[PDB]
RNA sequence: GCUG
DNA sequence: TTTTTTCAGACTAGAGCCGCTG
DNA sequence: CAGCGGCTCTAGTCTGTCCAGC
């Protein structure tokens, strides 16, 4: 191979840039739009392009709210990630005082490591992504509508317009792929823009629960 | 005639892998298993397959149908978080009242289990208002009726 | 033959156990408005008709 | 006033049904009925002349309510 | 068996005066029935409520107005916009109003092509008066067409309390 | 305190009522073979 | 068992 | 002491299994 | 070198199968 392996490290990085841009992290358009040949210039074959430390990204910063708010995208070399890899990742995050990270695992994650991400801290939140999910940006898939994470001042209008409580809205799971993509948590509302058969649009709403 | 194009139809279930193999354009790959789609592409794409794969199999057999019926059946089936198929099991995750579940299958377990919990059900729907002889809130019952007869909140007498 | 298949019941014998009408023309019978008939009435939206047919004219 | 101006089919059926029961129980008839011996026929005649003494209270799901007079609602 | 299972899950659903289909619990399955808020039975055009071309033809034949101006092109679009913005039609969904304008724009385009092909009216005075009958729309017809379309749309709205869920379950089963 | 976490409503019921000590014999209106079973239970007692 |  | 007489189906426990997880 | 986490697996089991009419 080596042609195929670099292709993944370009598409995954491109999708990770697209996810960060959608989540509101600040990624330059040059990072967002890249070509495999341009990627080859930074690194070419599987030896020179190393998944563990070469592609790690702490560049993303939440420009909208906090310049300090930062996200680390970590790709572990080992196919299944143990707590030991997670503990090394946590220590790097603890020193920098960064509170969010993405871990991009290649085949999976061992069960005792998965349990750690629930309870390591509420103030140190890490999201597992399999790389096989990142080879295709689901927000550009033809069956997935536009999702828009609503502000609290807009949720307060939704519930006022219909005279609802929150627990009467339709639900969306946190384990939902598009919920993971935007990184939303319980009690956020997503606006969903479904396309009509005509030129028009229908607007619907869901609650994360 | 103008363009001859090849699309490979795969019989199988791993949509995530078959939408990543180099050369398969994931953006337009689709499936006929709502469970596979729901796991890989959110709930809202799982709503659109339940619309599509019913409206695909209904026009295949002749049998025209409005989409507004399927737009309701899909939207009921996926409105509580996950796709809740209409079986005996999906009714438990859809309804709160006991007698509507108890008039359906598993009448023994659904009545004892709701006695184990102290289940206060209100009497609503139609599967309970028909059982308890109370007029249903659906249809004619939604609106109450008033008499325009000569009346007024009158003044009292001086005491 | 239509002569043997013609049955009509107004107020007649009611079974002791449930106080509902009988099930046989010979016993004076009474017709069963079953779930499928009940479902069609729910679709029509007729709340009063269901109450009259299933409670007043059966076992109130 | 947010609710639809047009009277719904369900509303017409109930208004006629209550009015017919009221007429069948010796209520005053405001239509000067001519040769009518059936309460439902008399009730339908009253609706056409828009002289039925009933107010429809429409309850919104939250619990708020709006009252519409039978005459005010358009009959299709 | 399938019909019993469907009717034992969708029976509680009913449309409400707020226009939102809701469960007995009060949970919102939908915010508008079928997005549009229209009722499947009232549709006259394959899931679309009006089928405008047929409605205009009925109007032209039922009320064929002799001794009327029969003006067209710029006047047709001007009359339509004035009628659309007259207190009523605000209630009509905005998407419906745009669809009427698209149909009216098409009618105006058809009149222009025919008028150019067979002597454009200089001011309505051309000599073979049969030529005016080629695409004749008169002002009374335009007023009748727009009212009939508003009433047909308003009457096509699903009535609140329609037992929407029960109808869908029976409709899937048949 | 531990009856709520057993998910039992204390007003409706409590854990002991699950095991049987007395059986209410049905009203005779509801039985114009259940009666035969009751006689067998009486004989067994 | 047959009709519906 | 000696035959079967529909066909699935998506729940509920066990049996492990191997490997990191200490 | 030892352990418990999830797995993963096979079977197990109870649950249905149109309306009614004679």
């Amino acid at each position: 191979d080596d042609e195929e392996e670099t292709y993944r490290l370009w598409k995954i990085r491109k999708t990770i840039m697209q996810l960060c841009h959608d989540r509101g992290y600040l990624v330059t358009q040059d990072e967002l739009d890249q070509t495999l040949e341009e990627f080859k210039a930074q690194s070419g074959d599987k030896p020179s392009e190393g998944r563990p430390r070469r592609t790690d990204l702490t560049v993303l910063v939440a420009h909208n709210d906090d310049p300090t708010d930062q996200m680390f995208v970590f790709f572990p070399e080992e196919p299944k990630v143990g707590i030991k890899t997670i503990k090394v990742y946590c220590q790097r995050m603890q020193e920098e005082n960064i509170t969010r990270a993405l871990i991009v695992v290649q085949q999976g994650m061992t069960p005792s490591a998965k349990q750690s991400l629930v309870d390591m801290a509420p103030k140190y939140i890490l999201e597992q992504f399999l790389q096989q999910e990142l080879l295709i940006n689901i927000t550009e898939h033809e069956l997935v509508p536009e999702h828009v994470v609503m502000t609290k001042e807009e949720v307060t209008e939704l519930l006022a317009r219909y005279k609802l409580r929150e627990n009467q809205l339709p639900r969306i799971q946190a384990g939902d792929p598009v919920a993971r993509y935007f990184g939303i948590k319980r009690g956020q509302v997503v606006k969903i823009i479904r396309p009509s058969e005509t030129a028009g649009r229908y607007i619907t709403y869901r609650l994360v629960q | 005639s103008g363009k001859e194009k090849y699309k490979l139809l795969v019989e199988g279930d791993n949509l995530r892998a078959v939408m990543a193999t180099h050369g398969v354009k994931g953006t337009r790959t689709t499936s006929n298993n709502t469970y596979e789609v729901e796991k890989t592409l959110g709930i809202e794409a799982a709503r659109t397959t339940i619309i599509n794969e019913i409206q695909y199999t209904m026009v295949n057999h002749g049998m025209s149908i409005d989409r507004r019926h399927v737009m309701l059946l899909s939207d009921l089936m996926t409105y509580k978080g996950e796709v809740l198929g209409i079986t005996r099991f999906g009714l438990a995750k859809m309804k709160e009242s006991v007698l509507m579940l108890a008039s359906f299958e598993k009448t023994a377990d659904h009545l004892f289990d709701a006695a184990y919990f102290g289940q206060k059900d209100s009497v609503c729907g139609v599967s309970e208002c028909i059982i308890m002889g109370i007029p249903m809130n659906i249809g004619t019952g939604l609106f109450k009726l008033l008499h325009k007869a000569d009346r007024d909140p009158n003044p009292p007498k001086r005491p | 033959m239509v002569l043997d298949k013609m049955h009509a019941r107004a107020r007649g014998p009611r079974a002791v156990l449930t106080r509902q009408p009988t099930e046989g023309r010979s016993r004076d019978g009474g017709l069963r408005l079953g779930e499928m008939e009940r479902d069609c009435l729910i679709g029509y939206g007729a709340s009063m008709l269901l109450l009259e047919r299933l409670m007043i004219s059966s076992d109130a | 006033r947010i609710t639809t101006p047009y009277m719904t089919k369900y509303e017409r059926a109930r208004v006629l049904g209550t009015r017919a029961l009221q007429i069948a129980m010796c209520a005053p008839v405001m239509v000067e009925l001519e040769g009518e011996t059936d309460p439902l026929l008399i009730a339908m005649k009253e609706l056409k002349a828009r002289k039925i003494p009933i107010i429809i209270r429409r309850y919104l799901p939250d619990g708020s309510y709006e009252d519409w007079g039978v005459d005010e609602l358009i009959i299709t | 068996y399938m019909q019993r299972r469907l009717v034992k899950s969708l029976e509680d659903l009913c449309s409400q005066y707020d226009l939102t289909v809701r469960s007995s619990t009060g949970d919102i399955i939908q915010f508008i029935y079928g997005g549009d808020g229209l009722d499947p039975a009232a549709m006259e055009g394959k899931d679309e409520p009006l089928e405008f071309k047929r409605v205009l033809d009925n109007i032209k034949a039922v009320f064929p107005c002799p001794s009327e101006p029969a003006l067209s092109k710029n006047e047709l679009i001007l009359t339509t916009e004035s009628i659309m913005k007259k207190s009523e039609f605000l209630c009509c969904q905005d998407s419906f109003l745009q669809e009427i304008k698209k149909f009216i724009k098409g009618v105006s385009e058809k009149i222009k092509k025919t008028r150019d092909k067979y002597g454009i009216n200089d001011n309505g005075t051309t000599e073979p008066r049969v030529l005016y009958q080629l695409d004749r729309i008169t002002p009374t017809q335009v007023e009748k067409f727009l009212e009939t379309c508003r009433d047909k749309y308003m009457r096509a709205q699903m009535e609140p309390g329609s037992a929407v869920g029960a109808l869908c379950a029976q409709s899937i089963g048949e | 305190e531990d009856v709520p976490l057993l998910l039992m409503n204390p007003e409706a019921g409590k854990p002991s009522d699950l095991i049987l000590t007395r059986l209410l014999v049905p009203p005779l209106c509801i039985r114009p073979d259940l009666t035969m079973k009751l006689t067998e239970i009486i004989f067994l007692n």
